[PDB]
This record gives C-alpha cells, structure tokens and sequence, in this order.
RNA sequence: CCGGGCACUCUAACGGGACUGCCCGCGAAAGCGGGAGGAAGGAGGGGACGACGUCUGGUCAGCAUGGCCCUUACGGCCUGGGCGACACACGUGCUACAAUGCCCACUACAAAGCGAUGCCACCCGGCAACGGGGAGCUAAUCGCAAAAAGGUGGGCCCAGUUCGGAUUGGGGUCUGCAACCCGACCCCAUGAAGCCGGAAUCGCUAGUAAUCGCGGAUCAGCCAUGCCGCGGUGAAUACG
C-alpha cells in the first residue's frame, strides 16, 4: 500500500509524513522510509508597474513538494489507525495499492 | 581490489572506478578513443594519470552522464584524480600544485529579465 | 463599455470561439492567468497580500 | 484555403435566394453581407450587391470568377494616392 | 580599468607539444568558439609544414612569431590643435599578441581557397623574412621611426 | 538550343545542370535522372547522345516549360487582373498580392525608394 | 541557410518536419 | 528485464564548512602585501532587496476615486468593415552576402519545463504537411523529445554559385460557424536585392562576449524573427 503526499509548504508535510512512519510502527509492518520526490515549480512573471514599464519585471514562483510512504505489509491494525489522523490542512494525501 | 572516484564539472557527472590492469580505459560501456571520437582535447582527462606514473598500470571503468563532451572529460579528470589520491595519501602532492583535485565551479550565469541574454544588453540609442 | 463588457464575456457566446477569458477580480481582458483567472496586476497585489498560497517571490 | 474534405462553404441564406429565383423569375438585385460565401456557378448570371462595410457594391457574376469569394470583389479601403 | 591592473589570464598548454603559445595561436585562429575546428586547422597547417621545408613545425612557429614581433609602435594623442603620433615601446606581452593577431590575419586575407593553407603558408613565409604581417610590422615600426621628434610628447 | 531550347552549362552535373531550365527544379532535376537511367554524378559535357535524346525528349514530354510556362503564369495574371479580384488589383498597382505590410518593406515590389519632403 | 524552407537546416528553425526533415 | 543492494550518481530536508581563521612582513590602529592548508581566500560567483527626496515624470484605458459632462444617447445589441492603408522618414530585430562554408547520409552528448474539450507511443496510407486505428500516462512511471553546434564519410570548386530565399503562379493539409480584406504549415515551379555596408553609432571584463539548439506564459489556430527562462561549445583584451 502505497501513500502520497503533496503540499504547498515543505514543513507541514514533513511533519505530516514523519507522523506517518512513527505512527505505521505501532503495529511494525517493515515500514519503508519518507522519500522525496522531485519538487514541481511553476514560475509566474509580471510586469512590475500598471503601465508601459515592459524592462521591469517581478518572479513569482509555485512549489508542490511530494514525499511517498510505503509499508511492506497490510498491518490491518494499523490500516484502519490511520483513518483518524492528524492532518495539516495544508497537506493533500492520497492512499493506493 | 576498487578505487572510486566522483567528478562533477559544468552539469556533467563522472564515476570513476580504477582496478589493476593492462591499461584499458571504458566510458560508458564503449571505448575512450571511440566516445570521444575526433576530440582534441580527450586525452587531457588523463592528465593525473600522468603526472602521476600509472598511466599503464590502471585499467578505469568510467560512467558519464549530463553535460557536454567536455565537460564529460574534465569531470573524468577531476574523478580520476580523486580516486588517485584515494589509492594512497601520497598521491596529494604532484596532483595538488596542478589542480587536479579541485573543483571548477563556473557555471552558466541565468538569464535576467531587461537583457538578451545574462550581461548583453539591448542596443541603445539616445533619440 | 465595461460594464457590458463584462457580463457579456461571463454569457455563453452562440459559437465556441467567441468564448474569451477576463480577469474575475478587475475584468482585465489581456494578460490573465489560466492557473489563478486573475490579471497581472491583480496577481501581483494579491501575492504581496500573502492571499495566494504557495505563492512566493521568487529568486534563484 | 478550406480543406476538400469539407464541401465548399456558402452561407445557405445567400444559397436560398440564388436557388428560390432560379425557380421563380430568375434575375434580380440581391443585397448580402455574406462575403465570405463561395461564388457557385449557379450564381453565374446574377448581380449581387456585397457588403464593403459602408455600401453595397453590385458585382456581375461570370465564368471566370466561380471559385473565388464575393468579398474579393468589393474592396474595402479607398486609397487614390499620395499628394 | 581605474582601481588596479588586469591580471593575466594563464592559458593551458596545449596536448600536442605543451607550449601555451600554440595555444594563444589557436585562440585566435577560432571563432564563434570552435575550438575543435581551429585545432584542426592549426595540425594540418603543421602537417603542410611537415611536408614542405621539413623542419620542426614547433620551430618554424616560433619563428614566424619572432620575426613578426614589433619593438615600436604610434599612439594616438591630441595636444593644443593637433594629433601627434607618439612613438611608445611595446612590452613582450603586447608583442606576442600583436604578433599572433598579424600572423592570423595576414594568413586569412591570404587567396588559397582552404584555411590549412593558408595558416601553413604564412607560418613559413614569416619564417625567413616575407608576407604579410612582417610587412605590417615592418610599416608600424617605419612609422614609430618617423615620428622621433615627438617622442617627448608622451 | 540544347534541351527545350536552351543551353544547359558544361563542366557541371546533369542535375546540376538541369535546375538551368525555366520550370525545372532539384527535385524535376532529379526525377528525370530517376527515369531516364542515367547517373547525375556524371559532366554534361561527356553524356553518349542517346543519354541526350532520351532525356531531352522526356523532360519535354513530361513537364510545361520555358516560354510555355511563361505564357500560363502571364495568362494567369491577366485572369486575375480582368476581373476585378483584390489580386488583380494588387496587380494592377505592383504592390504586395499575399498580404504583407505595406507601411514599411515591400520592397520587392516596390521598387527603389523614392524620399519626399517631409 | 535557416531561411530556406527546402533544407533541414530552414525546417529546424521553422521547427516542422516534411519531406526534407523527416521524421 | 528480474531477483537483490542503497555501494555510487541522483532526488529533498536537516547540518557542517570560510571566519584575515593561521605563519612572515608592513603599520598606532583599521587594515595592505606574501604563503600554507582547503572544493572554496579575502564580499567565494549570481539573485531578492532601492534611503530623505527629485522629476507639475507615467497611468482617470487594469482597478479605485473628487469634480464636470450625456441620459428613446456620448448608454446597450447585431452584421460587415477598420486597428493589417502606403509617394516616404526613424527605432528594435531576423536572415545573409559564403570554403573556419553549403548540401546529403549515418552516428553521439544536456538542462529546465509542460501535459485530462490534454500529451500522444507504436502500426497503416500520402513525397509531405497530415489523416485512420490505437497503447501508456491524472504522470522521477507514459509522452512532448528531435537536441543542434559536434564526430565520420561523400558531393559542390570561387561562380550571384549546390551562396542567398524575397516576390509571384499552381496544387494541398489543419484550426476555426467562417482563412477575401486578414492565419499557420507541406509539395511543385519561380530564384529578387545582397560581394561585408557614408557621416556615424551599440554591447560586452569569464563560463562573460560570440555562437548552437531546447522549453514555457498568452493561446481553437497563429502572423513569436518578440518576451521570460535553460543548457552545449567557448575566446580576446585592460598598458593606463
Ligand atoms: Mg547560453
Ligand atoms: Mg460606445
Ligand atoms: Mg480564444
Ligand atoms: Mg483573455
Ligand atoms: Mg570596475
Ligand atoms: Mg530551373
Ligand atoms: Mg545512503
Ligand atoms: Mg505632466
Ligand atoms: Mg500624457
Ligand atoms: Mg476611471
Ligand atoms: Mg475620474
Ligand atoms: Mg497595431
Ligand atoms: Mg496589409
Ligand atoms: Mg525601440
Ligand atoms: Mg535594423
Ligand atoms: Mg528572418
Ligand atoms: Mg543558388
Ligand atoms: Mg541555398
Ligand atoms: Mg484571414
Ligand atoms: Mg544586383
Ligand atoms: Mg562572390
Ligand atoms: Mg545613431
Ligand atoms: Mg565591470
Ligand atoms: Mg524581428
Ligand atoms: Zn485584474
């Protein structure tokens, strides 16, 4: 079963995933580490006044950063431990297999 | 019965590995002459090898990936160099006064927004 | 004739490619953003306002 | 131009006219905004008044002008010369 | 510049012979940085030099290159209502590069049709005592010459 | 008058040679190369004279040519000037046909410049 | 040169492919 | 490709490391010169960041807002046209004027990005643009994607040329209700000026200039040779 996990800002979903692999240990199921996956950056560039000023500019930039848990077996005790977790709002999931 | 050595030089990444042997040199599978076929300055990457006497005393296993060719043979250097120095302490002088074991960090400098390109600017006429 | 404009471009338009984009904050015609619906402008004071999430100045 | 897989276009309000007069008196002055519409060869004969953005302009139909489109020969801008 | 003195920049000696002058010659054979192709063409110009006056290429080189080498050259400056050519000394860096920049375009307005011939034939007519950029050298230190009177002016 | 009534260069490739000819091109050029069996590595000027009359008399055979094609493309234009197209006008006047900008450039057609007092 | 539409060199510019640039 | 391993590269979080820290000299001191070590040495290279104020600077057409003005019209809807005009003048660019080149075939080597009325593998048909089937991928998995300059081999042999690709004729593809005014692309034919540019004028101090290709926003399609980015190859010179 297969966990990915996405987020704006890089340390809520740390914690979130730090939490995953403390809290799958519970009912120990050879839990695999919190991987990181490559950071996907979306850049934004403006025109920094209203009107005709094209030579200056101002960069934004978007980041969703995404980390991956796996458990190498079911541990069905600790399948449905994971229903009620703490979730930073911030943090989107999604559960695979 | 290994020797390693990791070189990166201008977005290009070179594992080294040396071994003893006859001499035969292979990147990425192929020959040296071979992949850097009809390029001048191919055998300056084993410019340590020199200095230092085992130009023949050495058989290399070199994986190269990112880059340009060129940049591909000064991260073999650079690689090759650190896994000479991994043989034996020793080896730090002769390789030291040359430079073969440091790090050439000029990159590419980025683009920025009111030039062509990163210092030429736009051409300029007043009226 | 900005008014008018406007909620013409928010109607359903009889041909497919009469349909065209606005800002949903000024209704700026030019420059808008597929990922946010907003103009330049408006994206520019929104992120200064930290209103825009994940969006930060960028700087490399 | 338009691809042969698709017929050639005509607006099929300029279509009814040309095809309801070829039945019913066939020669009259026909006023139309459809410059983009395909001169056909049934059109051949008739004088249509097409649309400049300001005026009607009416165009004798021939032979030799079936395959192109009624707006090229109502031209829109008004030049002269220079001085 | 107006705080210090431009360093040097310190060219790698070339793969062939170890001298950083071939090296300096190349760098001005390319453009547009092909260097490969400039390489190439400075090995085929010493192979020709191989073939005919059968000599070390490395000597004909050096050669060519001290024979187009200037002690003396004009600089312009303007005094009161008049432009005065001042005759300076030249120091051994400025020789060499001036010597590289002759040699190479001497060689390029040159008629044979192919570059490797044209950088040969020019090495070796420098070499004795012809071609073009002695005959530049040789107008830049004639004018440098002609102008002694104004040597205070500097 | 050597093949459709012109004079194809010595000293150069048949296909080479060929493009020489009003309404011939690299690729007419080598398609009667292709269908006449004849090498287009090989000079005019050594060429076995049924090589020559073969290949003058597909060439003249396949394709429309020199004043004939000129007489099509002249005939074309009148067409078009006649009519009274947009074409026809733009014809008429030397200027652009294809929809270039006219402000500055269309040169081509124009001609040299011809300043006024400003 | 890059201008030439008939060449590899003018279809790489205009970035298409065709008979002289295929793919 | 598998079992297997996290050695290595890499990915992304947390840390260390560089601070005149040490030795010699100069000087009250701040500091300056030299050396060792170190990946990195004297602000390590590049960004973000713009003081009190100035310019009666720009923007009432991005938005907001005082006053003035219109109120079966200076408001609103539709069709068609125009913003694409053209004796001329100027700015910014692109492509060249060739052999350190052009063309053809084979063969290597990147980075940063984008993708669900989407990206499209592969196969079939057309010279081709493209069309018809049709996997995989809500994507470190599948695709765009071919990198190009380069390397090897051959052809061209100094010509307005196998340089250059404007203009025009003809046949087509695709997007779109609709390519006439006014789209892009493919194929055939046409093959203009241009032989390195007057007075003059511009950029750039190192991975910079020059040169080569690649991606993205807007976007049905595209007039992008623009703009913002990315990497490949890689100089010359600074006496003063
Ligand atoms: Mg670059
Ligand atoms: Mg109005
Ligand atoms: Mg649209
Ligand atoms: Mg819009
Ligand atoms: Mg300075
Ligand atoms: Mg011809
Ligand atoms: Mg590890
Ligand atoms: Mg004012
Ligand atoms: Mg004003
Ligand atoms: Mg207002
Ligand atoms: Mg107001
Ligand atoms: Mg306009
Ligand atoms: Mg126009
Ligand atoms: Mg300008
Ligand atoms: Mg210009
Ligand atoms: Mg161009
Ligand atoms: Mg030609
Ligand atoms: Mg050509
Ligand atoms: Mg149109
Ligand atoms: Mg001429
Ligand atoms: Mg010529
Ligand atoms: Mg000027
Ligand atoms: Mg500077
Ligand atoms: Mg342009
Ligand atoms: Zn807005």
């Amino acid at each position: 079963i297969r966990i990915k996990l996405r987020g704006f800002d890089h340390k809520t979903l740390d914690a979130s995933a730090q939490k995953i692999v403390e809290a799958a240990r519970r009912s120990g199921a050879q839990v695999s580490g919190p991987i990181p996956l490559p950071t996907r950056v979306r850049r934004f560039t403006v025109i920094r006044g209203p009107f005709k000023h094209k030579d200056s500019r101002e960069h934004f930039e978007l980041r969703t950063h995404n980390r991956l848990v796996d458990i190498i077996n079911p541990n069905r005790k600790t399948i449905e431990q994971l229903m009620t977790l703490d979730l930073p709002t911030g943090v989107e999931i999604e559960i695979k297999t | 019965e290994q020797y390693y050595g990791t070189g990166r030089r201008k977005e290009a990444v070179a594992r080294v590995f040396l071994r003893p042997g006859n001499g035969k040199v292979t990147v990425n599978g192929q020959d040296f002459n071979e992949y850097f076929q009809g390029l001048v300055r191919a055998v300056a990457a084993l410019e340590p090898l020199r200095a230092v006497d085992a130009l023949g005393h050495f058989d290399a296993y070199i994986t190269v990936r990112g880059g340009g060719k060129s940049g591909q043979i000064d991260a073999i250097k650079l690689g090759i160099a650190r896994a000479l120095v991994q043989y034996n302490p020793d080896y730090r002088a002769k390789l030291k006064p040359l430079g073969f074991l440091t790090r050439d960090a000029r990159v590419v400098e980025r683009k920025k927004y009111g030039k062509h390109k990163a210092r030429r600017a736009p051409q300029y006429s007043k009226r | 004739a900005r008014k008018a404009l406007i909620e013409k471009a928010k109607r359903t338009p009889k041909f497919k490619v009469r349909a065209y984009t606005r800002c949903v904050r000024c209704g700026r015609a030019r420059s808008v953003y597929r990922f946010f619906g907003l103009c330049r402008i408006c994206l520019r004071e929104l992120a200064h306002k930290g209103q825009l999430p994940g969006v930060r100045k960028a700087s490399w | 131009p338009r691809s042969l897989k698709k017929g050639v276009f005509v607006d099929d309000h300029l279509l009814e006219k040309v095809l309801e007069l070829n039945a019913k008196g066939e020669k009259r002055l026909i006023k139309t905004w459809s410059r983009r519409s395909t001169i056909v060869p049934e059109m051949v004969g008739h004088t249509i008044a097409v649309y400049n953005g300001k005026q009607h302009v009416p165009v004798y139909i021939t032979e030799n002008m079936v395959g192109h489109k009624l707006g090229e020969f109502a031209p829109t801008r008004t030049y002269r010369g220079h001085g | 510049a107006r705080r210090r003195r431009a360093e040097v920049r310190q060219l790698q000696p070339d793969l062939v012979y170890g001298d950083v002058l071939v090296t300096a010659f190349i760098n001005k054979i390319m453009r547009d940085g092909k260097k490969n192709l400039a390489a190439r063409i400075f090995y085929d110009a010493c192979k020709i030099i191989q073939e005919k006056t059968g000599q070390e290429p490395l000597k004909v080189f050096k050669q060519a290159v001290e024979n187009v080498k200037p002690r003396m050259e004009v600089r312009s400056r303007r005094v009161g209502g008049a432009n005065y050519q001042v005759p300076m000394e030249v120091s051994p860096r400025r020789q060499q590069s001036l010597a590289l920049r002759w040699l190479v375009q001497a060689a390029n307005q040159r008629p044979e049709r192919r570059a490797a011939v044209r950088i040969a034939h020019e090495l070796m007519d420098a070499a004795e005592g012809k071609g073009g950029a002695v005959k530049k050298k040789e107008d830049v230190e004639r004018m440098a010459e002609a102008n002694r009177a104004y040597a205070h002016y500097r | 008058a050597r093949i459709a009534g012109v004079e194809i260069p010595r000293n150069k490739r048949v296909d080479v040679a060929l493009t020489y000819i009003y309404g011939i091109g690299k690729a007419r050029a080598k398609e009667a190369l292709e269908k006449t069996g004849i090498n287009p590595a090989t000079r005019v000027k050594d060429l076995t004279e049924a090589e020559v009359v073969r290949l003058r008399e597909y060439v003249e055979n396949t394709w429309k040519l020199e004043g004939e094609l000129r007489a099509e493309v002249a005939a074309n234009i009148k067409r078009l000037m006649d009519i009274g197209c947009y074409r026809g006008l733009r014809h008429r006047r030397g200027l652009p046909v294809r929809g270039q900008r006219t402000r500055t450039n269309a040169r081509t057609r124009k001609g040299p410049r011809k300043t006024v007092a400003g | 040169g890059k201008g030439d539409r008939r060449t590899r060199r003018g279809k790489i510019w205009r970035g298409t492919y065709g008979k002289y640039r295929p793919r």
